[PDB]
């Protein structure tokens, strides 16, 4: 755990995409995450209760990282990608959003270069995401199929 | 249902009398308290009542400059109360024993009493 | 204001015989009657709520009557326990008044 | 009898009454430079985007005004947050002490004689071994005569803290918004009664903008009725119960405070100061209301049409004036530019129904008990200059005495009730709702199992 | 998010069973949950800090919302649908919980009407949802199958 | 709910198999998740904010219990089995972990006695299951597949 | 005649005699779905496009 | 009316209290048991 939590952040799309579990594991998991589930007491949490402000703070960011997490977490479910790391949908890429190939994309640009070309696509993009799952249960709901 | 009276009091004539009915176990709010006076050699005689949820008061019109009634609440604890009276300028013709009591359910707009303190008695 | 007269001024009766008070307004109330018994040394009870409808743990040897003008109290098997005073209660008009009272007397 | 099967369906639009913890917000434009606005900081929450609301074809819903448990949270948190801001206050422990008191007679109108005291007194001092003898003026309402001597009411019972001068308890709208979860659905008929099967139901993120405004017997700066004066109570024949009257229109009223007014600080220890109030520059007249007669004539012409719909169209409908045995029960009280007003409204509920201006005087008090409790108090510190409000009336709170003579009469008063009367009056159209996203229904399909 | 939240609740069950992604969004995101994911600090916090009541209601709202969610989620995976909106099952129907075919419900019932129908069933039907997954993986482990 | 809890935790590896929901059910749901979720409210509250102090040790608690949740269904994720309660992987045991054959460990130990056995190559275990997923999904993304 | 200086504006606490203000060092960190990025760069002087990270 | 076992055992105590207003100081007195009090220097 954190041994190269982002070690992938300055290469390539492709080779960074080998990588994606470094980074799921560390969402829900820093020191106070760890000691909090100690099966000796941690001593320390009298602290928190005797001054009842920084008790607040610590419950506040541990409940934000679950939020956080849970929200993503929704958002893959929406779309149709319950678990994996990578999930293949049916919607195509409008050429607009971005107009480079396959080749020049997974093999020159880094995540973050990316992330700062399409961000203002992201609304966009999840959008259809959301309307193609919907489209694919209408037609589940279907015993004749395709 | 209950309601407690305060004991018997004496006054200088003239002066004025306080007495007070402690009522509980019922909505404070809602059922309207009325006030009659009992005297031994006449029969017994309206007062007045009071709302005790608006805090108004209604007289018999023999005592508007002499009888004031007040009711005491807390949102908090809606099955307590009390009602208060204020009897000024007593005198001998006063002597009486002053009852305390609640209208039966539906009645609000009339006054039978349903319910009854045990009377002060004053002077 | 509304009078009440109640009459006679006294009942003399043994227990096991009836009893009833007679009640009359000076102007009409409709059903506005109320009715209370008596005692040295207690709050009046009430008996009935409106002419002829009883209050809540009265006994059956009790119920009432009348309209308008003229009441009246009955009283079927009087028992030794009802030997009080009794009052009729005007609730029409405002003030509440009340009428002077009959009593209930052994022989 | 068909084969069908049990089929799991997750975000189904169904949901069942609840209660709940709203967490309020507010709409960050002027509000947002108020600073030391209590409501400004409390409801920090940007809301009102140009927020959503949205229509419920075919939804008849349930609603109660009566039991709405908003309005019993609007009530706490508005107690809660007044005892926070004063609980950090100078507590004027001190002035408990005997006052040697004399009549203001500078200036003064007939009207204003014995209005006001001219109190001296032995005052502690920042540097402890030494006294001070300082005076301050005071409202006759808020001191008590014992034995010239004289003390503070609020001495018997209970220390006396002083509203810090830099918090403005101003009456700012604030919305109440649903937590994740939970919905707010409002019900849009016009002509609503308060109880029922509402047929015009949409969903709301918030509710409107309310100014949680504390008055007694007339409701002040609240929302008009769309079309008819609306009369709304829990059981209308039940003369115990009160009477919300809801206008169509507004009433407008002009309070003030007249007398010039200056203020200056005491220390009464180690930066702990005490506002007195100094000489008063002008004269001294009374504090008064002013409503315009012709309007507070066709506003009552428009309830009492109403209230016959209840009472009777042969039904003599007059109104009558506050009768109790404390101020707080026979007066209109509001908070206007900060000061306290206790106004004489019987010149307004004074007519019989049977088918220029009016000047309201008014006294005003320095120490307040608030809300009802018994221990508790509050002095307001004094404002310098005067002070003029122009508020809308827009509901009233009536009481009837119960029935009358053979005439067939009815008799309204101005009503007091507990304060969540006035909350009442504005979230009568709301109620929250938990959202259930499971169930479940038969269909064809079964499980193929792989 | 929430541009028809209950839009189909007094549509038909057949109707709204489209619907299911727009009242699944709004269960884990409220107003507070977006303000307390800004990239700038909400300003708002120290007021939470310095009065922590009203830090301690903010929070119990939050973790709720947060339990709710996960509960419903334990259900589903329990029940065999990990994920999905619509998922079919091998419990039968019982013509006793109610008794209308389909035609007459999925075209004339709303769901608010459904559940006041069956709501002291739903006990039943959650027992043999569960029942029913435990068979399933009990034949799971058998490399001869059906 | 709660009505054999650990019932088979006396019992054989292979029989406590089958009562898996059992203790699923209850990771998510202690009394005071019940009381925070009723449609009134639960009354008590207000004794948690007069007194912050208990107010703070409740959500602790009630944090704890969904982040212990949360990080199993995430490692569950992680290592390719979202959902169900029993799944098949493709490490090979290694017979130094634990060196008997199934009729021994499925039949005669309890699972108390097997966490007992093998707890020292659990992080060993944990790390191989990461590594196989990684794997397949690189063997996922080659269209012609094995 | 004397008096203490903060007198006309405030009260004066005490430190307790027990509690010692000693500046060991702390280390700030990140919680959980943040992190903390450090430049390495000799001879940075605070703004600007740091290459070593 | 003290038994033998309870000599001693109570005292009568006066003293100089404050009141409800701050410029005045009251009289007032209390039982106390032994066990609660210290002598000093009655
Ligand atoms: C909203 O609020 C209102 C209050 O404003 C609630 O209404 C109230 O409801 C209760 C029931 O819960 C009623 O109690 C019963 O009243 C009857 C008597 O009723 C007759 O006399 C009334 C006399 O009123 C006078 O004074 C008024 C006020 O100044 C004047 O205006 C009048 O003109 C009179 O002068 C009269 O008002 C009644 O008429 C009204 O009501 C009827 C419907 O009842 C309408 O049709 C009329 O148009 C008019 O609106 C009427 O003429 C008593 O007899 C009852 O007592 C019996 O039942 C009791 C049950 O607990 C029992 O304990 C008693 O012992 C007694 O029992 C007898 O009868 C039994 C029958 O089953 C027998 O088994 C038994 O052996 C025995 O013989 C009872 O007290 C209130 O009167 C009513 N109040 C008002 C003002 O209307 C309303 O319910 C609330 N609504 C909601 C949703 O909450
Ligand atoms: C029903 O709804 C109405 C409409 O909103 C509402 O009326 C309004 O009430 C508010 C609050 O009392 C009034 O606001 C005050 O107005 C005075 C007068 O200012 C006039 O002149 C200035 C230019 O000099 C104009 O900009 C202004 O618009 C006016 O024409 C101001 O002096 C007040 O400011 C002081 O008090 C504030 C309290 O919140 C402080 O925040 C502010 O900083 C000021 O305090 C400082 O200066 C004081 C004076 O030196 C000093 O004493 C203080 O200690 C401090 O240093 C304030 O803005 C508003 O004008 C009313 N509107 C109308 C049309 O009359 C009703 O009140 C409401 N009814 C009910 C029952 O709630
Ligand atoms: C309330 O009472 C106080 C006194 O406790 C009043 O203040 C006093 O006012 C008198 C004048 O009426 C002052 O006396 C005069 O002082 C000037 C110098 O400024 C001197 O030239 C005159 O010959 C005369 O002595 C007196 O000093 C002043 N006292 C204090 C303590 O200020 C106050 O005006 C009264 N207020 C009201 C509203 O009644
Ligand atoms: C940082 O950038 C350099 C230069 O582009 C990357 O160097 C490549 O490394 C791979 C693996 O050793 C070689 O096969 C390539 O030929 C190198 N590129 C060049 C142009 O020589 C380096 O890998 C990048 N860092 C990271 C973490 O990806
Ligand atoms: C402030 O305290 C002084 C005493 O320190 C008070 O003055 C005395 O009052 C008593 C009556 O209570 C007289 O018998 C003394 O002769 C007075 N002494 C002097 C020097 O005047 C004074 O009245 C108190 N002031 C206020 C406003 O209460
Ligand atoms: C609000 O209006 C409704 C009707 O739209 C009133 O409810 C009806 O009241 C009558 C008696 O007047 C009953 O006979 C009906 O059965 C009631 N209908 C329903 C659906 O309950 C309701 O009482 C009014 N509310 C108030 C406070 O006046
Ligand atoms: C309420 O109305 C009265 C009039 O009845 C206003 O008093 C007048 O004010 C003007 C301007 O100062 C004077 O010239 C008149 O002589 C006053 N008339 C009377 C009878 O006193 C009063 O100012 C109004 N109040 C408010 C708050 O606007
Ligand atoms: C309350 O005060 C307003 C002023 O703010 C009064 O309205 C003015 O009335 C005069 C006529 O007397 C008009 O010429 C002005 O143009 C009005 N001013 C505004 C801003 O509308 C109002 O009449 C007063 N109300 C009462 C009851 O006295
Ligand atoms: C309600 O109005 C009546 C007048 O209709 C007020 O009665 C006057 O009260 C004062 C004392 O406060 C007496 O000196 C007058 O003689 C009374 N007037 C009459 C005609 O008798 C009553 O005070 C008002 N109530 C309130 C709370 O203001
Ligand atoms: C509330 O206002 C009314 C009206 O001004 C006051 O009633 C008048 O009081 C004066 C004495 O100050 C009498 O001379 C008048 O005859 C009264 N008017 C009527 C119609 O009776 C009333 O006193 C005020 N209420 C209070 C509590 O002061
Ligand atoms: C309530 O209204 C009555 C009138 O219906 C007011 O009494 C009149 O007052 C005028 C002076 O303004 C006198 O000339 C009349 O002779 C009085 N008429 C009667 C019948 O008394 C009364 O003052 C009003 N009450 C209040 C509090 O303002
Ligand atoms: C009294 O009510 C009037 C009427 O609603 C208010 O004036 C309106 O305010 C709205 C904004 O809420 C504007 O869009 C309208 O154009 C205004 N109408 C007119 C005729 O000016 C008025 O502000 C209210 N007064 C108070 C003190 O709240
Ligand atoms: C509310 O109820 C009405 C009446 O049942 C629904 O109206 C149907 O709308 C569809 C789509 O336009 C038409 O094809 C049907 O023929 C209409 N029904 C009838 C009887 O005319 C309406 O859709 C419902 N609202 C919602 C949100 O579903
Ligand atoms: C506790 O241990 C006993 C002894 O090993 C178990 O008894 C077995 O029960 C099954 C089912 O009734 C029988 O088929 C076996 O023959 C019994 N074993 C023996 C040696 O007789 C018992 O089941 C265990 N408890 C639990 C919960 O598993
Ligand atoms: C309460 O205080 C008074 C003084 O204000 C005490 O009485 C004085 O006590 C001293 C000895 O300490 C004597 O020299 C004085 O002569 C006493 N004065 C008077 C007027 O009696 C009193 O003893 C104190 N009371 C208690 C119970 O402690
Ligand atoms: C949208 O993103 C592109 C990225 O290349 C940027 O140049 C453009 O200014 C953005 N549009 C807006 C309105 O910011
Ligand atoms: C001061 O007020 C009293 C009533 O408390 C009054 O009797 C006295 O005449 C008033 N004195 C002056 C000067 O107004
Ligand atoms: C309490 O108030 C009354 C006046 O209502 C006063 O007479 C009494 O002295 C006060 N009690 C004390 C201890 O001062
Ligand atoms: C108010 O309305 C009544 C209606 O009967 C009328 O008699 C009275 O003169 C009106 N008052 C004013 C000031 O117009
Ligand atoms: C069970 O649900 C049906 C719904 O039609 C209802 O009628 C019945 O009373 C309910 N049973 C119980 C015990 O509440
Ligand atoms: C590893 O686990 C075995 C279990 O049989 C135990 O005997 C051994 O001592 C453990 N190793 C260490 C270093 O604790
Ligand atoms: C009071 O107690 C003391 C011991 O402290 C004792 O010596 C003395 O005799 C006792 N006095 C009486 C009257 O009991």
């Amino acid at each position: 755990v954190f041994l190269g939590f982002l070690g992938a952040a300055g290469s390539t799309m492709g080779a960074a995409s080998m990588t994606l579990t470094v980074q799921a594991r560390n969402l829900l998991s820093g020191i106070v995450q760890q000691q909090s589930n100690l099966l000796r007491a941690p001593e320390c949490q009298q602290h928190l209760l005797k001054l009842t402000v920084w008790g607040i703070k610590q419950l506040q960011a541990r409940v934000l990282a679950v939020e956080r997490y849970l929200r993503d977490q929704q958002l893959l479910g929406i779309w149709g990608c319950s678990g994996k790391l990578i999930c293949c949908t049916n919607v195509p890429w409008n050429s607009s959003w971005s107009n480079r190939n396959l080749s020049e994309i997974w093999d020159n640009m880094t995540w973050l270069q990316w992330d700062k070309e399409i961000s203002n696509y992201t609304q966009i993009i999840y959008g259809l995401l959301e309307e193609s799952q919907n489209q694919q249960e209408k037609n589940e709901q279907d015993l004749l199929a395709l | 249902v209950q309601l407690i009276q305060s004991g018997p009091q004496f006054k200088t004539p003239g002066a004025s009398v306080t007495v007070s009915c402690k009522a509980s176990g019922y909505i404070f709010t809602d059922y309207l308290i009325h006030w009659v006076r009992l005297v031994p050699g006449k029969g017994l005689e309206w007062l007045g009542r009071i709302n005790t949820n608006a805090g108004l008061m209604y007289l018999s019109h023999k005592f508007e400059g002499r009888l004031i009634l007040r009711r005491v609440v807390d949102w908090r604890t809606p099955s307590l109360g009390t009602v208060n009276m204020e009897l000024r300028n007593v005198r001998s013709d006063d002597s009486a024993i002053y009852f305390c009591g609640r209208v039966v359910d539906g009645f609000n707009a009339a006054g039978p009493l349903e319910f009854w303190g045990q009377g002060s008695p004053v002077i | 204001q509304v009078v009440m007269t109640q009459s006679p001024a006294t009942l003399s009766l043994s227990p096991g015989e009836t009893a009833a008070v007679s009640c009359r307004a000076s102007q009409y109330v409709d059903r506005s009657i109320s009715w209370y018994q008596l005692k040295t040394g207690r709050a009046p009870r009430l008996l009935v709520y409106a002419a002829s409808s009883r209050s809540i743990g009265v006994p059956d040897r009790f119920s009432g009557s009348g309209s308008g003008r003229d009441f009246t109290l009955t009283i079927r098997g009087v028992q030794s326990d009802d030997f009080a005073l009794y009052y009729c209660q005007q609730d029409y008009y405002w003030p509440v008044t009340f009428g002077q009272g009959t009593r209930l007397d052994m022989k | 009898a068909e084969n069908l099967w049990v089929t799991v369906y997750y975000g189904v639009p169904v949901w069942k009454d609840a209660e709940t913890t709203l967490f309020c917000a507010s709409d960050a434009k002027a509000y947002e430079t108020k600073k030391h606005n209590v409501w400004a900081t409390h409801c920090c929450v940007p809301t009102d985007p140009n927020p959503q609301e949205i229509h419920l074809e075919n939804v008849t819903e349930e609603f109660n005004m009566w039991k709405n448990n908003m309005v019993e949270q609007m009530h706490t948190d508005i107690i809660s947050l007044w005892d926070q801001s004063l609980k950090p206050c100078v507590k004027l422990t001190p002035l408990c002490v005997t006052l040697q008191c004399t009549n203001v007679t500078n200036n003064i109108t007939d009207d204003m004689r014995g209005e006001l005291k001219n109190c001296s007194f032995n005052m502690t001092t920042e540097l402890r071994d030494k006294k001070q003898k300082v005076y301050s003026l005071f409202y006759r309402l808020d001191v008590v005569q014992i034995n010239k001597e004289y003390r503070l009411i609020n001495c018997n019972t209970s220390a006396i803290t002083q509203a810090c001068p830099k918090v403005s308890f101003e009456p700012i709208p604030i919305h109440y918004c649903a937590p994740a979860g939970f919905a707010i659905l409002k019900c849009k008929d016009k002509k609503f009664n308060g109880t029922g099967p509402c047929p015009s139901v949409s969903t709301v993120q918030c509710t409107h903008g309310i100014k949680p405004v504390v008055s007694t017997q007339l409701l002040l700066n609240g929302s008009l009725a769309e079309e008819e004066v609306m009369i709304r109570s829990e059981n209308i024949t039940n003369n115990a119960k009160n009477i919300l009257v809801q206008f169509n229109t507004p009433v407008q009223i002009n309070c003030t405070r007249p007398n010039n007014n200056t203020r200056k600080s005491i220390r009464i220890g180690p930066g702990q100061w005490f506002y007195a109030t100094g000489d008063i520059i002008g004269d001294i007249r009374q504090a008064h209301c002013n409503v315009s007669k012709a309007t507070w004539n066709e506003t009552l012409g428009k309830v009492v049409k109403q209230l016959r719909k209840h009472f009777g169209n042969n039904t003599i409908i007059r109104f009558a004036n506050s009768s109790g045995g404390d101020l707080e029960v026979t007066t209109h009280s509001f908070n206007c530019g900060g000061e306290f007003f206790y106004c004489n409204t019987s010149g307004l509920f004074n007519s019989t129904w049977i088918s220029d201006s009016i000047t309201l005087p008014c006294r005003i008090k320095q120490i307040i008990n608030m809300w009802q409790r018994i221990g508790q108090a509050m002095y307001a510190p004094p404002i310098q200059g005067v002070i003029r409000c122009v508020s809308n009336i827009t509901g009233l709170i009536l009481t009837r005495d119960g029935g009358s003579t053979n005439s067939t009469t009815e008799t309204f008063r101005p009503g007091g009730g507990d304060m969540r009367d006035n909350w009442r009056s504005e979230l009568y159209k709301y109620k929250v709702v938990k959202i259930e996203p499971l169930g479940v229904a038969p269909t064809r399909c079964k499980r193929r199992v792989v």
